[PDB]
């Protein structure tokens, strides 16, 4: 690490020295998809795939 | 204004004195859009 630079946090491909989303926009991306997933009946995405 | 100029130590209660607040994280801008 810091050598080759951690990847993109919410993506494929680790150790990679990209300039993607930081830590604390991802926080902000999961507790705003928490939020929104425990509101309303809404389904997985992956379980839909069933 | 002033008389004279005092020069010492930084004290680190003085430095938190300074302080307007605690830097946690090493990012600057956002550089998509360019708020900091």
């Amino acid at each position: 690490l810091e050598i080759r630079g951690a990847g993109e946090l919410l993506g494929e491909e680790q150790s990679g020295s990209m300039e993607t989303i930081g830590f604390s926009l991802y926080m902000e991306l999961l507790e705003n998809a928490v939020d929104a997933l425990k509101a309303g009946r809404e389904p997985s995405l992956e379980d839909l795939t069933s | 204004e002033f008389d004279a100029i005092k020069i010492a130590l930084a004290s680190p209660d003085m430095i938190r004195s300074w302080s307007f607040g605690e830097v946690k994280k090493p990012e600057t801008i956002n550089y998509r859009t360019f708020k900091p």
